[PDB]
RNA sequence: GCGCGGAUAGCUCAGUCGGUAGAGCAGGGGAUUGAAAAUCCCCGUGUCCUUGGUUCGAUUCCGAGUCCGCGCA
RNA sequence: UAGUCCGGAUUGGAGUCUGCAACUCGACUCCAUGAAGUCGGAAUCGCUAGUAAUCGUGGAUCAGAAUGCCACGGUGAAUAC
RNA sequence: UGGGGUAUCGCCAAGCGGUAAGGCACCGGAUUCUGAUUCCGGCAUUCCGAGGUUCGAAUCCUCGUACCCCAGCCA
RNA sequence: UCCUCCUAAAGAGUAACGGAGGAGCACGAAGGUUGGCUAAUCCUGGUCGGACAUCAGGAGGUUAGUGCAAUGGCAUAAGCCAGCUUGACUGCGAGCGUGACGGCGCGAGCAGGUGCGAAAGCAGGUCAUAGUGAUCCGGUGGUUCUGAAUGGAAGGGCCAUC
RNA sequence: ACUUACCAACCCGAUGCAAACUGCGAAUACCGGAGAAUGUUAUCACGGGAGACACACGGCGGGUGCUAACGUCCGUC
RNA sequence: GCCUGGCGGCCGUAGCGCGGUGGUCCCACCUGACCCCAUGCCGAACUCAGAAGUGAAACGCCGUAGCGCCGAUGGUAGUGUGGGGUCUCCCCAUGCGAGAGUAGGGAACUGCCAGGCA
């Protein structure tokens, strides 16, 4: 599980998730798993999907996780009233918008990249698509 | 002024001959000679730094400037602005007189003298050496020493490269093993 | 230089066993007897016996 | 805190006093300040670090 | 462990550009010298900039550091 | 840099005199000349200028660039400035110490009637 | 199901920035003794529960399991 | 009255002898070096008169190797209610 | 989970911001036929781990760890 | 209770048992002025000297510093060093800001007297924003302002102050 | 002094994130000035009388909550 | 007209870096220091008396875009008002309209005074 090594403040406000994404082209690799839905992704979903990919295209290839969590999500325990402070940091999410290339892959044929990205897009909560490295 | 005159004829002429300078002023000249004695054991004793100051007062012909600590560091048990060394900036006539006594009578009185290292340039020609005894200067009375106190000399010159400082200093014959 | 805070720096005459009579300014305040000078010190013979 | 209150009294015949605060521990010496005396209308020496 | 904040100090620009002032009027109550004093403007002890002559407030950008002066045009 | 150090020494009094709005007598000392010029309160335009590079001053001097030369220049700026209706200036020493020949120049300008 | 403490030599247990596996007892060899006990010295083929992964290298770090025990609306 | 002209350990250099052979691993000499040690904690030992103490000399073993052992003499006590 | 306390030589336990004190033990000597007792000498913890304030931290502050004590209620 | 940032929606203000930190002082120089100076860190060379105490040179640019939080400032330095000093003055104050009010804040200039500077000038505390407590009651010093027949006094007032 | 499947500072190239980051920066809002039309002075000051200081939902911007609540706390309509 | 010095406007299309050049005057380094003055040591700096020497450094000027810097058009984001949906987010009409990036521009421009040369 991914999590920043050392923050600056422990608890972040909710804020909103509007507009489109910045990481949009397949930059590092050759094939990409790009988001279409909005959503947000916990570190467990990123790890689950990465294991599905790494298993699927065996220890050949090279995989880039282009998103990183760095946003702490706090929850209140059970049978605790409202108020009395902000909750506790339970997990860490990345906020996703439509357009984020969530993962990249290189060093495989396209048909294995289809296969691993299908296998791993079923571990994520957002609708997802397959993209290739377009040249300009 | 003996080595200053010797400079003004034969070292200027000699270095204009060796290196193919155009300007007569492009030649290296020695700017200053700083004598530091960074005592450091004066964290507990003040008369020890006073005796150090008397020794640099004897070796050069000037009062030294008792230097203070720039930062506080705990590795050596000091504090900000605590007096920890003393130095004399010799320049002008006294630079040449001290340089004459140094290369003439002080350097040969070094114990087990093999020569001064030629790789003691800081890249910009400026020599720096260290003596381990203050006894090697003929002024320091051998019967009046209490602590052995070396010091470090630094010849600062206007040469750009350090081979150019090899040339400048070596034209005073300045031993160079 | 300032006034009298500096030690008295008067010209003296040093003389070693090499016959090198050499007058210099030094704040000893006394004439000087030496053995080794820059002239006739075993520096080059010293390096030779070192390597040899 | 530790820093006490003192009266700088005038050296002229008036009773006029300025008032201020002194660290009594680190500076035990008395405090003399040539302040302005508005009864004499003149800058007079003031004394009495209490 | 939290739950405290100071009282709001009501800083900022009190008279804007072109706004006619009397002498003595505070123009920018502020905290450092975010705005510097220009012609006919004084800077108080807490870096309050006040109209030293009558006229109109003139915000400008001068000098090699692109500082934000405040002049007053005589009017 | 020596020149840049001098300018940053000058700057406070320069900007203060531009803030007050006083006509300033800017001096300028060089190892063989002294220069003196009276500048309007807008700072752009000069009014009066004398210096030792002018042959009207330089011919009657032994050496341009000592205290006698500077006293001659101060006398000249005071004379020309009184001829052009300027009476009360403020002395901009322009980064030099008010000690040597800038003191000689300014004293000479005060003897010959220029009010500062 | 959740929160914990355990699995290291035949036995009973130690063991944190990852560095060639530790102790006591047991067992074996030697010294000693008439002989033995005792005492002293020497000696460990331990998948450090299984299995993957990280590292040059894992008892030790991460991921997932097996068994034992303690507690829980 | 000093760690000193005490003390001689240790160490460097230069040697002599014996012995096929002195590196491990001799003895002695010369020059240089010059530690520790200033009368020894608890405790403990020997001695009753030519004794203890102290000073030298010899011998056996042995090519060479004793501060040990076995002998020999010189000076020579104290104390025992 | 909150509040309080403790962590200092092998063990129990003192430490005042400028130095680490005690007892038992352990090591060496002595007494003793030998061991225990006894007697004479010693040693000894850079102070739980990390960061900070200070010229300077065992000492002060903050965080983590490990162990104790008190509370965790009315419905 | 008070200070700083965010929430706070680009003027001000703006809530919650919202997220984070600090204050209840220090200073007679750490204030005033005049004159001067410019950091951190790293590299190289150099007696003891070491990763890091002093020296010299270079790179670097304020990543430094600002008596103490944070923000905004600061090179003309508000940072650092030295000389002389008491403006850390007294009476006022055009005009403003800010509060329901009590109150709080900024202030050119006027008068008297002063410091620094050759002078222009600057100085009514500190780079700024925290470092605090109304009234009553009472204590101390000054001032005939009052002073229950009258002259005093007591007490009260006023100014300073605890 | 000799080797090395391990990690990795700084620097450079490329990629993201930030309420308490900003070498950039709107719309809107706000303040000020001028001008026309319209509005039963709608504005300000002073004086008499109040009431009210439990708000609710709905849009938009947010905090908290689980972007849960016909939840809670603000800003604005 | 060219060059240099001073004081400004302007505040990176103006600054950096690399390369070339200048000294008759100017400027800078320089020469000396007992004096005016100065160094918590030192004429290094400050200051004074000068002018032998060099333009080496510095500074100015001329080139050079390696970088910094400026920067459209178009599109995108956002957003005021009105409306709509599948409504934690978007769409429509309409008004405003970036930041980044691209083409490109780009090694400044200028006022007063003074001196030297033609
Ligand atoms: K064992
Ligand atoms: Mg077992
Ligand atoms: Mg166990």
């Amino acid at each position: 599980m991914l999590q920043p090594k050392r923050t600056k403040f422990r608890k972040m406000h909710k804020g909103r998730n509007r507009g489109l994404a910045q990481g949009t082209d397949v930059s590092f690799g050759s094939f990409g798993l790009k988001a279409v839905g909005r959503g947000r992704l916990t570190a467990r979903q990123i790890e689950a999907a990465r294991r599905a990919m790494t298993r699927a295209v065996k220890r050949q290839g090279k995989i880039w996780i282009r998103v990183f969590p760095d946003k702490p999500i706090t929850e209140k325990p059970l049978a605790v009233r409202m108020g009395k402070g902000k909750g506790n940091v339970e997990y860490w999410v990345a906020l996703i918008q439509p357009g984020k290339v969530l993962y990249e892959m290189d060093g495989v044929p396209e048909e294995l990249a289809r296969e691993a990205f299908k296998l791993a897009a079923a571990k994520l909560p957002i609708k997802t698509t397959f993209v290739t490295k377009t040249v300009m | 002024a003996k080595l200053h005159d010797y400079y003004k004829d034969e070292v200027v002429k000699k270095l204009m001959t060796e290196f193919n300078y155009n300007s007569v002023m492009q030649v290296p000249r020695v700017e200053k000679i700083t004598l530091n004695m960074g005592v450091g054991e004066a964290i507990a004793d003040k008369k020890l730094l006073d005796n150090a100051a008397a020794d640099l007062a004897a070796i050069s012909g000037q009062k030294p400037l008792i230097t203070k600590a720039r930062k506080s560091v705990a590795g050596f048990k000091i504090r900000q602005g605590y007096p920890i060394g003393c130095k004399v900036t010799l320049r002008g006539e006294r630079m040449w007189e001290f340089f004459e006594r140094l290369i003439t009578i002080a350097v040969p009185r070094i114990r087990d003298f093999r020569g001064l290292s030629a790789k003691s340039f800081d890249g910009r020609g400026n020599y720096s050496m260290g003596v381990r005894e203050q006894i090697i200067f003929p002024e320091i009375d051998y019967d009046k020493v209490d602590r052995v106190r070396g010091l470090d000399i630094t010849i600062t010159t206007t040469a750009k490269s350090d081979e150019e400082g090899r040339a400048l200093l070596a034209a005073f014959d300045f031993p160079f093993r | 230089m300032k006034k009298d805070i500096h030690p008295k720096y008067e010209e003296i005459t040093a003389s070693c066993s090499c016959g090198n009579v050499m007058k210099i300014r030094s704040t000893v305040g006394h004439d000087l007897n030496l053995d080794v000078c820059s002239k006739c010190h075993p520096f080059f013979t010293g390096k030779q016996r070192d390597v040899a | 805190g530790i820093r006490e209150k003192i009266k700088l009294v005038s050296s002229a015949g008036t009773g006029h006093f300025y008032t201020t605060t002194k660290n009594k521990r680190t500076k035990p010496e008395k405090l003399e300040l040539k302040k302005f005396d508005p009864v004499v209308r003149q800058h007079v020496i003031y004394k009495e670090a209490k | 462990r939290n739950g405290r904040d100071s009282e709001a100090k009501r800083l900022g620009v009190k008279r804007f550009g072109g706004e006619s002032v009397l002498a003595g009027s505070i123009i920018v109550r502020q905290r450092g010298t975010k705005f510097h004093a220009g012609a006919n403007v004084g800077c108080g002890r807490d870096h309050t900039l006040f109209a030293k002559a009558d006229g109109k407030v003139k915000f400008e950008v001068k000098g090699p550091k692109n500082r934000k002066f405040i002049s007053i045009e005589a009017e | 840099d020596k020149k840049s150090a001098r300018i940053r020494r000058a700057t406070r009094a320069r900007r203060k005199l531009q803030e007050l709005g006083a006509t300033r007598l800017v001096v300028h000392r060089t190892p063989r000349h002294i220069y003196a010029q009276v500048i309007a309160p807008n700072g752009s335009e000069v009014l009066v200028a004398a210096s030792t590079v002018e042959k009207a001053i330089a011919e009657q001097l032994k050496y341009t660039g000592n205290k006698d030369a500077a006293a001659a220049v101060g006398k000249a700026v005071a004379e020309r400035a009184l001829e052009k209706g300027i009476k009360d200036v403020s002395f901009d020493r322009s980064g030099f110490q008010y000690h040597g020949r800038v003191q000689a120049l300014a004293d000479a300008a005060r003897e010959a009637g220029l009010q500062f």
